[PDB]
């Protein structure tokens, strides 16, 4: 009868310490369970995650998004296009059984938060507040964009999450992070030489690099590059788009640029559909573990 | 030495996963987004055979052995500030013993 307003509400008695303390515990557990996905570890698939229970959104009605955290729940869970990412919710379920008074958005967002963070990228401000909802504002399957299409589609799945041109290229070059995985997603091989630690890369690879279209082992068709390097068709539209193109090249020339519009969409991302009252603290920047001298 | 010495076939993997998309160490090898590091114990900093390093490498100029490269491999960019060896570090001395060991055999 009227629309949802998620308002944001503290964890009864927490503050930015005890949230530091969550952080600790993802970012040490990232230095240490170093081996996976070929030693590429659990940084790359952590800020997807972030991701992709904030993609859900569409603002029209304010369905989705962070705050409930119904990634939890077997419908958002099973999402054909969240596949390969139950390995990071297994990843932050030990961190989740250490600090149960945490909401399960606020664990998933921190959780992409601090790989950022700890793979050298910007500081990116954080706020509490998600309250975990019902099994039935669960988001339906589909919601979340389709590798296989044109910079058209990349504009205007984009306006449904309130983000302009600017926005999608800096979000874009989180891809300078792991890779695309054939047994996940269909699409096969890394965009960038360092996987593991952020940089602009992705966008110096897009217009350095001799693109060539071709065939993987799942029938898709990507963009290979002789270094070793592919680009999915959304990511090479951006250099078909002549407005996406100059944001490009801005960011392939001044990575402080990338690194100050990508923390703010970052964390416009997964600030997304929620509504913070006054009394609300300023939002959190954490301290990285060399910070802290480890 | 202050370092000890591990396995050069753990560290074949480690080498293979977290430095050969950039690195060579090959006789006579194709240079990457980072040198062809064959013959890099020995030598300086910033010290081609063809390749253009950041000032940065070039101004440390410190002889690659052992012990100063596994301080290197540690933190990239505490070590050396302002260099554009994009790699996050070896955390874990063992990690880092295992890959030397075998940079050393494979690198002669
Ligand atoms: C465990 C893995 C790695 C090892 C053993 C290693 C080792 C080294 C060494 C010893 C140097 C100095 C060369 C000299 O002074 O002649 C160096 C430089 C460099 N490395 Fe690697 N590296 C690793 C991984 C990486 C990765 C993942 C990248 C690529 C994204 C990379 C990119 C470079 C670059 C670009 C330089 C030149 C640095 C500059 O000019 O400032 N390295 N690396
Ligand atoms: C247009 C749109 C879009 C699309 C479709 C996509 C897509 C994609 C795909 C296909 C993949 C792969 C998967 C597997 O595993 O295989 C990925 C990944 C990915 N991704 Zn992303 N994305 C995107 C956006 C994005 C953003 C916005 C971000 C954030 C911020 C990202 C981040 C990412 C990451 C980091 C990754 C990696 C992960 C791993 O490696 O695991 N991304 N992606």
């Amino acid at each position: 009868t009227t629309p949802l307003v998620h308002v944001a509400s503290v964890e009864k008695g927490r503050s930015y310490e005890d949230f530091q303390k969550v952080y600790n515990a993802i970012a040490l557990k990232l230095r240490e369970d170093d081996e996976y996905d070929n030693y590429i570890g659990y940084g790359p698939v952590l800020v997807r995650l972030a991701w992709h229970i904030s993609g859900t959104w569409d603002k029209h009605d304010n369905t989705g998004g962070s705050y409930g955290g119904t990634y939890r729940f077997k419908k958002e869970f099973n999402d054909p296009s969240n596949a390969g990412l139950q390995n990071g919710f297994k990843f932050l379920e030990p961190i989740h059984k250490e600090f149960p008074w945490i909401s399960s958005g606020d664990l998933f967002s921190l959780g992409g938060v601090t790989a950022v963070q700890e793979m050298q990228g910007p500081k990116i401000p954080w706020r509490c507040g998600r309250v975990d909802t019902p099994e039935d504002t669960t988001p339906d399957n589909g919601r979340l964009p389709d590798a296989d299409k044109d910079a058209g589609y990349v504009r205007t799945f984009f306006q449904r999450l309130n983000m302009n041109d600017r926005e999608v290229v800096a979000l874009m070059g989180a891809h300078a992070l792991g890779k695309t995985h054939l047994k996940n997603s269909g699409y096969e091989g890394p965009w960038g030489a360092a996987n593991n630690v952020f940089t602009n890369e992705f966008y110096l690879n897009l217009l350095n690099e001799d693109w060539k279209l071709e065939k993987n082992d799942a029938n898709n068709e990507q963009w290979d590059s002789k270094s070793g390097y592919m680009m999915l068709p959304t990511d090479y539209s951006l250099i078909q788009d002549p407005k996406y193109l100059s944001i490009v090249k801005e960011y392939a020339n001044d990575q402080d640029k990338f690194f100050k519009d990508f923390s703010k969409a970052f964390e416009k991302l997964l600030e997304n559909g929620i509504t913070f009252p006054k009394d609300a603290p300023s939002p959190f920047i954490f301290k990285t573990l060399e910070e802290q001298g480890l | 030495t202050e370092f000890k010495a591990g396995s050069a076939k753990k560290g074949a993997t480690l080498f293979k996963t977290r430095c050969l998309q950039c690195h060579t160490v090959e006789k006579g090898g194709p240079h990457k987004v980072g040198p062809n590091l064959h013959g890099i114990f020995g030598r300086h900093s910033g010290q081609a055979e063809g390749y253009s390093y950041t000032d940065a490498n070039i101004k440390k100029n410190v002889l690659w052995d052992e012990n100063n490269m596994s301080e290197y491999l540690t933190n990239p960019k505490k070590y050396i500030p302002g260099t554009k060896m994009a790699f996050g570090g070896l955390k874990k001395e063992k990690d880092r013993n295992d890959l030397i060991t075998y940079l050393k055999k494979a690198s002669e």
